[PDB]
């Protein structure tokens, strides 16, 4: 269901974590959960989904925001979604 | 009160008194007597869904009952106009707005409350009573 | 009920004395018996319309209010069809601190009746708009003012205040002069809000008398 | 029309924001900051303005902040407010505080008010 | 199987900004329109919002008269009469019949001029300025009574609670007397050129149409009840001075356009000058303010005189009368409607609580439901009829 | 942040208040130049926070207009009638004041008023004037970049001569030389804007070789006061240069970006030629008065100091001195003004 | 009682069952926003009812009893279908499976009397035995048979082919070459010719109106009949209708 290349959607996802003020240090990966790995608050988690927003043109369901939970998730969605 | 149009017409008429005040906005019927034992009728056919022990409902059987004496008497429609202050269509026009209201009285039920109901109630007493005499 | 005008001659009268008694000193207890779940207290007092008549004032609560407004305006014998006015009260003392109050007209009472719901900063008050369609600017004054959210508004929005305003102004805790103050600047060539700089202060002048009793 | 196999707001604050960010290009539009500001370095400045209200746990007084920013956010959406107003309260001071430049003063945060003023509950303009 | 049938969509929300030919003050009003027809108004108020109120709570009562005049700046006396009338009734004192004279036949003068401004800038509005200009030598005319009376032609401060602050200067009487004997010709000069005339009648006929029940509905009062039908007058039907003597007949109309209510207020002008003269004929003689002394000032001789007298103006002109705890509303029938006062008093020397019930704030909020389906043309003209004072509205 | 004091001596005393309009500052300032586009500012940043500003003008009174809000009452003082060559009134005005700032100067020459007078002659007499006093404290003189002893244009050697003037008589005095000053009113980019639209064509001298590094006014306006609150600036030159440095083709270029000018309207006017065409425009000019029709852009001193690089030397005070951050003037709210005129989805 | 939104209006006058006279069903009529459709060559017993989003395709007979009710879903029958005599056709809002939950008729198809078709699939040249029942979601694909008394249950399938029989159905017998190219399209065929038969001696419009039009002579003879502009009275009550919705409180 990859879209586009999964190692492309992903370095572009973590590129876009990084650049929020933590989440970075030592992990900056798959597997991080955005509030129990990375120390994100949930404004900072619908920031960056806003950025990803920019990144990728495709938007974002809020209930799907309520059912993101992972770097891995986030990248999943958007490789599922066809407007990628 | 004083007509602001130049135009001469007659008031007494019964009829021009209407046209000309607008009560044609109120209702574009025409407002006869029998209308009105109609209206009150339906009225008192609709607040039997009120208890009947309810001081609500025995109020609004006074009032039509009232109000279908001064029809009783008055053979004339202008009379029952005179007792009663009113127009006969905005007479018709008030048992429809009580009807309105018998939903929301009846989601409520305000009449239910316990048997130690108190209502405390203040009054004021005038100085002039008591200054100028006892 | 609508105060249309019939009678072309010798309406001097002021109104019928059955319509003039049935408001003159049965009307706080006719309400209560009516309605009795809706009123929790009653006062009557020095008349709104008049100096020589006396006048109701209803309190009730916030959940009643909508309930109370509805039989008030349609009831055959009491038809309060105009709202006069919504108006708020702050006090302090009181851990309750507003007082909401309504000012009822009834043309074919010729009476005035004042309602008051008494509630706090974090409880609301329905709103009466779908009775008197008056209701919906005064509820926003109210908002504005005093800060008494009003449920059910179709846009609640401040009125009076300046853009951007989030203190209400009428509440005794808020400063007279406020906090802050409007200047136009030359190096950023817009106007800008600033904090308060007063070249003269307000001189509270103190005339209370020990000897007064008036004062509750 | 049945078979057995037929049938087989704790954050209120976060929609806020989401409406918030949501409708930030439609202001960035209708007030003509696209080329003053950037919607990211907006977006940033909104957590902020949020972050302010943390301390408060009753949810009635949650429901009433929330209500005050949606009438923040509606004020701009439907230009109430100004392109000076919008210069004036967000983007300037965030730009302000990227351009400044401070030494980190050795004296500890006392000296440096004792040295200021008498009364440093006071505030100070222009500083 | 039935086809579904789609609709249009309404654009072009305007912004319609302070503008002179309307009523006059700042005006900011978002109209959104279909086309050329107007499908939602929401008026913008707050441009002239002093904080009357609060300020109101920081000073004593007599310190807060002025307040009232500047409220409303067309009709000076009406707005203050109410604020007096309500300190009146929490006091319990009695005015006496000469200075409630005075106040009546005061009332009806602002009235009148209200009236004058209103038609007069409804028609320059419409586009006709000769009416305009042919009525501000009446309007000086009134001032010059203003300036006689209490040196202010504008903010007059002359009622106080009790009674009048200065008795009627010699020759008042005469003058005013005078003024009346010519005003009825005056008014029937201007009553030709906007009467009668086929543009103002095509501008004003079915435009701004109000019945009966939205009136009461959305709490309007005045020309706008009487204009549509309702005999209804708070003088007449809640008399508050001593109006209840006076002999004047309620004008009444029914259709609720703009022409409707601008024949009212002309024979509400008509009205006013038969109270002047009743007025003028029957004024008593006798003391013009209370005699209580604790509530009003007393004489200049007397307080140069006697030792209470001193005492009592030392304490009414540093502290004020102190008004028992109780709360009132007192209304008035000014010209643009009734006008009310809520005062809450626990007992000081200042109000604690002074709601002002404006008669142009429902009436701005009755724009919207009055100005649907008009043109940006009418808007002007329906701004007329409601004749909104925006200090008025914005307390 | 921490609000620090004017460095005044006794300003403690008299000093009060949270340093906005309606508070004491302890600074009675003379600034010469007042309704110019540098001074106007100066004036500002001075009144905003409670000081008392003494602004001579030669009779004006609608140029001196804006100058009339800057401050609560009394505090901005006009003094009708300033002559550069009258004693009497230059002390007059700087009798209460313990700081001067002088930003009086001409672009072009006239018949009245020579560069020699103005750049020179006042500066001289206005230092004896201030130096015999000895209530002022603190002395500000304003000035170019490119001023140079060495200097082909006549301004900007005038100019440097009179701060060597200043220099002698109070050692103390600071030169504040900041780089073409950006701003609503400034002489740079609006002449720019009006040479690329409304002239026939835009000469260019040589190629816009020449960098410059232009500055934003409340950058030099915060630099004044910088300044005012150290004692340890006196004595000491500040060349204010703009954080980036750019040659005049760039900013011709983007000036075309941002109106989104059709084409390139600048032609190659190379030296040599600018030499003989301003020439005796330059003798027409000192006989004949003040015209619009023709000023500083047709000059002789306008090409030699276009043929020039106006940056700051390497070793050198500047912004990061005074701890400022400059604004770039390519960008922001500085370019707004030209963005205004035209972005494309403009007219 | 009344709809007051329906396509046509609100009904000015609406009289009971008891008060009829005589019988007045109507053989095609219109439910609401829903229009049977019908081509020239279709015939409608008079017993037949039809309502709803039904279309009916050319050379479909609908035989004496039959009822074909579009009210929940729509209802296709194709070319040359036959539905016999008493057999119920009807629609569910939804089907258990999920898929569309029309009842589509395919060409050729002869339903027998009394069976039952609800939300179903019925593919080309098929035959529906008599009193046999297919239930919502079931399809049964082209050229297959159920035989009299077997019922299809929800989301159930019948291959192509085959014959079956039983009240759970189940397979019988595979059908032959000849039987199913020659003899399911041939019952369909004299089925429309048995329907052709009948419409042949049908008039237009069959002399029972006389029945009734004496009575209404009768009535206007008598000065008892009234003409009602139905139009007016159906805009005249929408009018009142809107003004107290608008004035109601609750
Ligand atoms: N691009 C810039 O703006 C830069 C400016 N500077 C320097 O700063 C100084 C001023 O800058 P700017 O304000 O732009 O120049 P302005 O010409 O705009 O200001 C000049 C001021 O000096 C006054 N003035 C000029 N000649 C006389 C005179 N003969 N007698 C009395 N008053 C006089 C003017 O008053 P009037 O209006 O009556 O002439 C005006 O107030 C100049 O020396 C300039 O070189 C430094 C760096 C760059
Ligand atoms: C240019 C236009 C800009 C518009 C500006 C609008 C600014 C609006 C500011 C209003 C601020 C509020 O609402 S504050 C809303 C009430 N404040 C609360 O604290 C309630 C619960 N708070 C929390 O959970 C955490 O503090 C929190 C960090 C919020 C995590 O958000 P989540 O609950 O998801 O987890």
């Amino acid at each position: 269901s990859s879209f586009l290349p999964k190692e492309e959607v992903e370095s572009r996802i973590i590129a876009q974590v990084k650049e929020q003020n933590l989440a970075a240090g030592i992990k900056v990966e798959l597997s991080s959960r955005f509030d129990k790995d990375l120390g994100l608050d949930s404004l900072d988690k619908v920031e960056l989904l806003i950025s990803l927003e920019e990144d990728f043109g495709v938007e974002v369901p809020d209930a799907e925001i309520d059912k993101i939970h992972t770097v891995e998730d986030a990248v999943n969605f958007f490789i599922s979604n066809p407007s990628s | 009160f004083k007509a602001v149009a130049d135009v001469e017409i007659d008031f007494s008429n019964r009829a021009v008194l209407k046209k000309y005040v607008g009560v044609d906005h109120l209702s574009k019927e025409q407002g006869t007597k029998a209308k009105f034992i109609v209206s009150l009728n339906s009225l008192l056919e609709a607040v039997k869904s009120v208890p009947e022990t309810a001081e609500y409902r025995k109020a609004i059987e006074a009032t039509c009952q009232y109000r279908l004496k001064v029809c009783g008497e008055n053979n004339s429609d202008a009379a029952i106009e005179e007792v009663l202050d009113a127009h006969l269509e905005e007479l018709i026009a008030e048992s429809k707005e009580e009807l309105r209201i018998l939903p929301v009285l009846l989601e409520s039920k305000p009449w239910d409350v316990p048997a130690d109901y108190s209502a405390p109630v203040f009054d004021y007493v005038d100085a002039s009573t008591i200054l100028d005499k006892k | 009920s609508y105060c249309y005008a019939r009678k072309m001659t010798d309406k001097d009268y002021i109104a019928y004395d059955n319509i003039k008694n049935f408001g003159d000193n049965y009307l706080t207890d006719y309400i209560i018996k009516t309605v009795p779940k809706y009123v929790t207290m009653a006062v009557n007092g020095p008349a709104q319309s008049s100096v020589l008549y006396q006048e109701p004032t209803i309190y009730t609560t916030p959940e009643h209010i909508y309930a109370l407004c509805a039989f008030l305006r349609d009831h055959v014998n009491l038809q309060y069809k105009t709202l006069i006015d919504i108006t708020a009260v702050d006090y302090p003392e009181r851990s309750a601190r507003f007082e909401v109050v309504y000012h009822l007209l009834s043309p074919r009472l010729n009476n005035r009746i004042r309602i008051k719901v008494v509630v706090d900063e974090v409880t609301s008050v329905p709103s009466v708009s779908r009775i008197w369609n008056a209701a919906n600017w005064f509820e926003r004054e109210t908002w504005d003012m005093f800060g008494v959210f009003f449920s059910n508004h179709p846009d609640l929005r401040r009125v009076l205040t300046d853009y951007g305003f989030t203190g209400h102004p009428l509440r005794k805790d808020f400063p007279l002069t406020g906090y802050t103050e409007v200047r136009y600047d030359y190096g950023k060539k817009r106007v800008i809000s600033e904090p308060l700089e007063l070249t003269q202060e307000f001189r509270y002048f103190d005339f209370s008398s020990p000897w007064d009793t008036l004062s509750r | 029309m049945t078979s057995r196999f037929a049938y087989v707001t704790c954050q209120k604050a976060r929609n806020l924001y989401l409406e918030a960010c949501r409708c930030l290009p439609f202001i960035h539009r209708l007030h003509k900051l696209e080329e003053i500001t950037s919607l990211k370095e907006m977006r940033l400045i909104i957590k902020d303005k949020f972050r302010v209200n943390s301390p408060v746990t009753d949810s009635r007084v949650t429901d009433l902040l929330i209500f005050k920013g949606r009438e923040e956010l509606e004020t701009y959406l439907f230009m109430y407010k100004q392109r000076h107003h919008a210069i004036t309260e967000y983007i300037e001071p965030y730009q302000i505080k990227k351009l400044l430049i401070e030494r980190k003063s050795s004296n500890s945060a006392f000296l440096d008010s004792f040295y200021e003023k008498a009364y440093p509950l006071v505030h100070s303009k222009y500083a | 199987m039935k086809p579904l049938t789609p609709s249009k969509v309404s654009n072009f929300t305007i912004n319609f900004g302070p503008q002179h030919p309307a009523a006059h003050g700042v005006l900011r009003l978002v109209l959104e329109m279909d086309g050329e027809i107007i499908k939602r108004a929401d008026p913008h108020i707050g441009l002239l919002h002093r904080g009357t109120e609060k300020l109101l709570e920081y000073k004593t009562y007599n310190q807060g008269i002025p307040y009232f005049d500047r409220l409303d700046y067309v009709s000076m006396m009406c707005m203050e009469h109410s604020y007096v009338l309500a300190i009146e009734q929490l006091l319990n004192v009695a005015v006496p019949l000469r200075g409630q004279y005075i106040r009546v036949l005061f009332s009806e003068i602002t009235r009148i001029m209200n009236h004058i401004l209103a038609i007069t800038c409804h028609s320059m509005d419409v586009g006709a300025l000769t009416p305009f200009l042919w009525a501000f030598e009446e309007r000086e005319k009134l001032f010059e009574f203003y300036e006689r009376v209490s040196g202010a032609r504008m903010h007059a401060a002359y009622f106080r609670v009790g009674g009048v602050a200065q008795d009627l200067p010699i020759g008042l009487l005469r003058d005013i007397y005078d003024w009346s004997r010519q005003f009825a010709s005056r008014v029937d000069e201007m009553e030709e050129l906007l009467t009668g005339n086929r543009i103002w009648k095509e501008r004003t006929i079915d435009v701004g149409l109000v019945t009966a029940q939205q009136a009461w509905d959305w709490g309007c009062s005045g020309p706008i009840l009487r204009g549509s039908g309702i005999d209804w007058d708070l003088r007449k039907n809640q008399p508050y001075d001593v109006y209840g003597r006076m002999d004047f007949n309620v004008p009444i109309a029914g259709h609720g356009d703009c022409y409707d209510r601008y024949l009212v207020r002309v024979q509400e002008m008509r009205e006013s000058l038969r109270i002047i003269y009743q007025c003028l004929n029957e004024m008593p003689d006798g003391l013009y303010k209370t005699p209580d002394q604790k509530v009003s000032p007393p004489s200049r001789g007397q307080m140069k005189q006697s030792m209470e007298s001193l005492i009592h103006h030392f304490k009414l002109f540093s502290e004020g009368y102190h008004v028992p705890a109780g709360e009132t509303y007192r209304a008035v029938e000014a010209p643009k409607g009734e006008f009310g006062v809520y005062l809450v008093s626990r007992g000081g020397n200042r109000p604690y609580r002074c709601k002002i019930r404006s008669p142009g704030y429902a009436h701005l909020q009755m724009l919207d439901m009055v100005a649907k389906g008009a043109m940006l043309a009418d808007v002007v003209t329906i701004i007329g009829t409601l004749d909104v004072v925006f200090g008025e509205i914005d307390r | 942040s921490t609000l620090k004091p004017f460095d005044l001596n006794a300003n403690n005393a008299v000093r009060n208040g949270p340093g906005g309009r309606s508070s004491i500052g302890g600074v009675v300032a003379t600034v010469f130049g007042a309704n110019g586009f540098i001074g106007s500012y100066v004036v500002n940043e001075i009144s905003k926070r409670g000081n008392q500003v003494v602004c001579p003008y030669r009779c004006n009174e609608n140029k001196v207009q804006p100058l009339k809000q800057m401050g609560d009452l009394g505090q901005v003082v006009l003094l009708p009638e300033f002559d550069i060559h009258d004693d009497e009134y230059i002390r007059r005005a700087i009798s209460r004041s313990n700081v001067v700032i002088n930003c009086v100067g001409i672009r072009q020459e006239t018949k009245n008023y020579s560069y020699k007078d103005v750049h020179v002659d006042f500066p001289t007499r206005l230092a004896k004037i201030v130096a015999e006093s000895g209530k002022v404290e603190r002395f500000i003189q304003v000035s170019e970049m490119g001023a140079d002893v060495s200097h082909a244009s006549r301004r900007l050697q005038t100019k440097a001569v009179g701060d060597e003037a200043i220099m002698k008589y109070i050692p103390d005095a600071t030169i504040i030389r900041p780089g073409n000053v950006v701003g609503i009113e400034d002489y740079f980019y609006n002449n720019l804007i009006f040479q690329l639209s409304y002239t026939i064509v835009a000469p260019v001298i040589n190629n816009g070789a020449n960098k410059v590094q232009p500055t934003y006014i409340l950058d030099v306006a915060d630099a004044v006061v910088k300044i005012l609150k150290d004692k340890k600036t006196s004595g000491k030159t500040y060349y204010l240069g703009g954080p980036e440095t750019l040659t005049m083709r760039q900013i011709y270029d983007h000036l075309i970006d941002t109106l989104r000018l059709s084409n390139d309207d600048t032609v190659n006017l190379r030296y040599e030629l600018a030499k003989m065409l301003y020439k005796p425009l330059d003798t027409l000019r000192t006989k004949l008065p003040e015209f619009p029709f023709l000023g500083f852009m047709m000059s002789s001193d306008y090409a030699e100091e276009q043929v020039a690089d106006s940056v700051a030397p390497a070793g050198s005070l500047g912004y990061k001195d005074l701890s400022i951050s400059p604004a770039k003037v390519t960008e922001g709210l500085a370019i707004e003004g030209v963005r205004f005129i035209r972005v494309g989805g403009y007219d | 009682v009344n709809f007051y939104d329906a396509p046509n209006g609100p009904a000015v006058e609406q009289v009971k069952i008891e008060d009829e006279w005589y019988n007045r069903q109507r053989t095609e009529f219109n439910i609401l926003n829903k229009q049977p459709s019908k081509a020239d060559d279709v015939f409608i017993a008079p017993n037949a009812v039809v309502c709803g989003d039904v279309d009916l395709y050319q050379k479909v007979s609908i035989f004496f009893g039959a009822v074909v009710r579009g009210d929940l879903n729509t209802i296709r029958i194709g070319e040359n279908s036959t539905i016999l005599d008493k057999a119920v056709v009807h629609a569910a809002s939804t089907s258990p499976t999920g898929l569309n939950a029309a009842t589509i008729i395919g060409s050729n198809v002869t339903v027998e009397p009394h069976a039952v078709l609800r939300s179903c699939r019925i593919g080309d040249n098929c035959i529906v035995g008599a009193r046999s029942v297919v239930c919502e979601g079931a399809i049964m694909h082209p050229e297959s048979v159920l035989a009299p008394g077997s019922v299809l249950a929800p989301g159930r399938q019948i291959p192509s082919g085959e014959l079956w029989a039983g009240s759970p159905a189940k397979f019988v017998r595979k059908l032959t070459y000849y039987e199913t190219s020659n003899v399911i399209r041939e019952s369909a065929e004299h089925y429309y010719d048995i329907a052709t038969g009948f419409r042949n001696e049908t008039f237009d419009h069959g002399s029972a109106w006389r029945d009734a039009e004496a009575y209404r002579q009768k009535l206007v003879d008598y000065k008892e009949y009234n003409w009602v502009n139905y139009r007016e009275q159906k805009y005249v009550m929408r009018l009142q209708r809107d003004a107290a919705e608008l004035e109601k409180l609750l």
